[PDB]
């Protein structure tokens, strides 16, 4: 490196390369070589936009004994589930999902969250869900999920997805797998280069 | 302390460089920076680079 | 697919009409679980009379 | 809500002859659980199975 965090060979020679644009950046293959740089400048949080969880529900699960759904007691939802989402400012937001059976086939999801004290706690039904025969998904799997503010930041809009969720038996509802589109800020550490040319900074 | 009082007189700062192989050693194990060394970039040694 | 040994010398029941909760009502009683499109067991009572 | 398993049953070789008493030898289904994958293997035919 240099005093302009510049990748330079020995004898004092910027080295070049194939430059990265774009948000999130990407290398690109048609652009005109220009010299490598590797910047300390912190990276900004960006707003989490596409949240996608899978879920697999048992057939052989009994509807609640309570008619009308309650926050505070467990019994009153069939299953929970903590997802974490990034809003502009890097505000964690602890989304919980709720899955309730309430008659054959049919699944009520509800949303609520936790970092915002000025919460309203859910009590409709938020999002409906019917498998197939064979317990495959067919739709209504997308829901359009709104966060609260806090801190004076504008809240983050996603889309919160189910997707490849099957309702058969497996014994005990699981979440396989989830993940997310929003980070918190973060500050340059070391940087490794690969067998392909690219550059890859943690 | 007698009284089982506890008193913190400072903490040891810590320096990274933007470049290494540009401080130029100075006599005995002690590094100088210059040119394309950076500057000192004083921290602490919780977390982060350090 | 399944496979049972039948007595040759097993008399018939004593009691002709077939119940559900009878010992007398059958000679042998064997179970079958199969398997739904959802995966929900299915219990099958086989029931073999003379 | 789910349709029922409209199965075949066979009794295909059959013993009628008296062994004393009445008893269950050989029976299964072709119908199966989902299950979890416990873990997977290769045996000496160059196959990779999992079970």
């Amino acid at each position: 490196l240099d005093e302009n965090r510049n990748l330079v060979n020995m004898q004092g020679m910027q080295l070049t390369g194939y430059p990265a644009t774009g948000t999130p950046p990407t290398i690109q293959q048609g652009a005109n070589p220009a010299p490598i740089t590797i910047p300390n400048t912190l990276m900004a949080a960006k707003s989490t936009t596409t949240a996608s969880m899978q879920i697999n529900l048992n057939s052989t699960d009994p509807v609640p004994s309570k008619t009308p759904f309650s926050v505070s007691d467990a019994d009153s939802y069939n299953k929970k589930g903590t997802v974490t989402v990034y809003d502009s400012q890097g505000n964690a937001h602890d989304m919980n999902v709720y899955f309730v059976k309430t008659k054959d086939n049919e699944w009520a999801v509800y949303t609520h969250d936790s970092s915002d004290p000025a919460a309203t706690a859910p009590t409709t039904a938020s999002t409906t869900l019917k498998f197939n025969e064979n317990g495959i998904l067919e739709s209504g799997g997308t829901v359009n999920i709104t966060t609260g503010t806090i801190n004076g930041a504008t809240a983050a809009t996603f889309s919160l997805s189910f997707l490849n969720s099957m309702q058969q038996n497996t014994g005990a509802n699981n979440i396989v797998a989830t993940n997310q589109n929003g980070y918190k800020p973060g500050d340059l550490v070391s940087y490794q280069i690969n067998n392909d040319g690219t550059v890859v900074g943690n | 302390y007698s009284n089982e009082q506890e008193q913190v007189l400072g903490q040891i700062v810590l320096a990274n460089f933007a470049n290494n192989e540009g401080l130029a050693s100075q006599g005995d194990n002690v590094w100088a920076a210059t040119q394309a060394s950076g500057v000192a970039l004083l921290g602490t040694a919780g977390s982060g680079n350090f």
